[PDB]
């Protein structure tokens, strides 16, 4: 029943907690049924210990789902993102948000015309060349 | 996964593989880079709007019927009939056999979010015109916008106002043949099928390549250990590791070229979406044949479909000029 | 504020840094690969020549030659792809410099978000930086419009603009800056009849010539 | 100076309506 493991961690300069994602394996399998002297990865201290969430891109251990929406920080797959914020700081796994809803007003005899303007300056960086070498 | 593909979950095979250095840290980086590039490609094309606009409940745009492109709330997903027809024309034991170390990762953006993005673009381009490509959406009646667009191709705006009903009927009749022209001809969506066919065939060939002797006793590790003692069985198996590494190199080598080929088309699609949709184009034969007026995007599996509305002169008449 | 944004954000120049970062680890791996035995007795040629006779030395050193040749081929194979990837961006930058800098571009979202006005280039290590000046409309205001106006039983259309009213009097103004004006016989052109367009309104159009004329002609 | 020019008359809206009343 082999699978694959990925380590989701924030910056080590900031925190020291990690979340392990078992990709391609449902939660009910070995991920929550690990046994001593039975599995290849030596580290097993995480175990089940609650905070077990099922995702279409595998089962991840160490984060708790929150029914909110923020910009994607660390991509996971199938529309799930994780970050390191408050609920005393833990690791959450929310659903990616496309943006804020905005209903437009339409009428058959209405129009909108601006009265002022604004000047803005934006930047753009483009590579042009690479280093030369010889062997 | 190198270890399982090259070595049949053995131990001495892994010990011999360890002597080849970083011939797999290099192989495990290119694929991750390709995956990140693929994730960025779809985001660069569709994520061009700050907010998610929604159409007003009332839908009467002066005679133009946009029901064929607007989302359908009756269906479980917010997909237009054209989008469903496109989605039902691309088909994606072997899939459950690839336990040799070859997997497939799911895309970051779900199709139900690409549909939301497409709906937002459609609402913005049907309610505000091209004014929402610079700042916020600005109100304008649809006939006024169409008169504005006719004014950009050298035709006086009075032509639309004096022929509004006929133009609306022509547009409604023209948009009513795309569904038939797609449901009848099966080769229209032929470009998108190759993208998955090549990726399936490459994996199939890579899996089939595992049953090669490579100038050795046999292609089965257990069979070659059960017949020869270590001192020269170690030499014999080395041919298998060399051959499997050489075979695995070509796969990523071809994938690196295919990634660039796909990226070029993704950039072209992004440019088309930014120019033909969010505005009006003067470039000849860029947003269709004739004089470009408007465009609407639709979502397809691993691709995008554009609908170009153009202006084509009808029957002529010669004269005498000075 | 450009200088402040550059000095505050430490990851603005990320595209240029990747180009020079990818060209160092490649050489690092190419030089670290020299420590691999490649299935031989040792990774040192002198050690092999000092421990074995020529008849077997000429066999033991072939494996290292093949492995190093393969490791050298992979490097140039990847560099050839990276070179084309850089060349495509160089061509794009050349086109952008030709269009946005030496003129004004009508292409939407090509030389900045908004209505492009000007552009200036700036030199950077292994790259180039552009500065796009645009024009973004500020706060707006809704109004009430009408497709046409019919004064003497004849339809009238705006020559350049759109008819607009504040609720009491009708006006004509341009499409990107509010500037009301009185409808005259030179701001509009007559075409068609008074029963074809949908949504026309009844109003009058001023004629500058007639009052000054009959005032003077009398 | 023009090649292929033709001879015709251009109507001036000013003349009839502003001379009939000016009479």
């Amino acid at each position: 029943s082999f699978g694959g493991v990925s380590v989701i961690t924030p910056g080590t300069n900031t925190s020291n907690q990690v979340a392990v994602l078992y990709q391609g394996v449902n939660c009910t399998e070995v991920p929550v049924a690990i046994h001593a002297d039975q599995l290849t990865p030596t580290w097993r201290v995480y175990s089940t210990g609650s905070n077990v969430f099922q995702t279409r891109a595998g089962c991840l251990i160490g984060a708790e789902y929150v029914n909110n929406s923020y910009e994607c920080d660390i991509p996971i797959g199938a529309g799930i993102c994780a970050s390191y914020q408050t609920q005393s700081q833990s690791i959450i796994a929310y659903t990616m948000s496309l943006g804020a809803e905005n209903s437009v007003a339409y009428s058959n005899n209405s129009i909108a015309i601006p009265t002022n303007f604004t000047i803005s300056v934006t930047t753009e960086i483009l590579p042009v060349s690479m280093t030369k070498t010889s062997v | 996964d190198c270890t399982m593909y090259i070595c049949g979950d053995s131990t001495e095979c892994s010990n011999l593989l360890l002597q080849y250095g970083s011939f797999c840290t290099q192989l495990k980086r290119a694929l991750t880079g390709i995956a990140v590039e693929q994730d960025k490609n779809t985001q660069e094309v569709f994520a061009q709007v700050k907010q998610i606009y929604k159409t007003p409940p009332i839908k009467y745009f002066g005679g133009f019927n946009f029901s064929q492109i607007l989302p359908d709330p009756s269906k479980p997903s917010k997909r237009s009939p054209i989008e469903d027809l496109l989605f039902n024309k691309v088909t994606l034991l072997i899939c459950a056999q690839k336990f040799n170390g070859l997997t497939v990762l799911p895309p970051l953006l779900t199709d139900e979010m690409i549909a939301q993005y497409t709906s937002a673009l459609l609402a913005g381009t049907i309610t505000s015109g091209w004014t929402f490509g610079a700042g916020p959406a600005l109100q304008i009646p649809f006939p006024m916008q169409m008169a504005y667009r006719f004014n950009g191709i050298g035709v006086t705006q009075n032509v639309l106002y004096e022929n509004q009903k006929l133009i609306a009927n022509q547009f409604n009749s023209a948009i009513g043949k795309i569904q038939d022209s797609l449901s009848s001809t099966p080769s229209a969506l032929g470009k998108l099928q190759d993208v998955v066919n090549h990726n399936a065939q490459a994996l199939n060939t890579l899996v089939k390549q595992l049953s090669s002797k490579f100038g050795a006793i046999s292609s089965v590790l257990n069979d070659i250990l059960s017949r020869l003692d270590p001192p020269e069985a170690e030499v014999q198996i080395d041919r298998l590791i060399t051959g499997r590494l050489q075979s695995l190199q070509t796969y990523v080598t071809q994938q690196l070229i295919r990634a660039a080929e796909i990226r070029a088309s993704a950039n072209l699609a992004a440019t088309k979406m930014s120019e033909c949709v969010l505005g009006q184009s003067k470039r000849v034969d860029f947003c269709g044949k004739g004089y470009h007026l408007m465009s609407f995007p639709q979502s397809a599996p691993h691709g995008v479909v554009f609908l170009h509305v153009t202006y084509v002169p009808a029957q002529e008449k010669n004269f005498t000029t000075a | 504020k450009i200088q402040d944004s550059l000095s505050s954000t430490p990851s603005a120049l990320g595209k240029l840094q990747d180009v020079v970062n990818h060209n160092a680890q490649a050489l690092n791996t190419l030089v670290k690969q020299l420590s691999s035995k490649f299935g031989a007795i040792s990774s040192v040629l002198n050690d092999i020549l000092s421990r074995l006779d020529p008849p077997e030395a000429e066999v033991q050193i072939d494996r290292l030659i093949t492995g190093r040749l393969q490791s050298l081929q992979t490097y140039v194979t990847q560099q050839l792809i990276r070179a084309a990837e850089i060349r495509a961006s160089a061509n794009l930058a050349a086109t952008k410099m030709s269009e946005c800098v030496l003129g004004q571009s009508k292409r939407v979202d090509f030389c900045g978000k908004g209505y492009h006005l000007m552009s200036f280039p700036q030199s950077a290590p292994h790259g180039v930086v552009f500065l796009h000046v645009t024009y973004v409309p500020a706060q707006e205001k809704n109004f009430t419009t009408a497709p046409a106006i019919c004064h003497d039983g004849k339809a009238h259309f705006p020559r350049e603009g759109v008819f607009v009213s504040n609720g009491t009097h009708w006006f004509v103004t341009q499409r990107n800056f509010y500037e009301p004006q009185i409808i005259t016989t030179d701001n509009t052109f007559v075409s068609g009849n008074c029963d074809v367009v949908i949504g026309i309104v009844n109003n009058t159009v001023y004629d500058p010539l007639q009052p000054e004329l009959d005032s003077f002609k009398e």
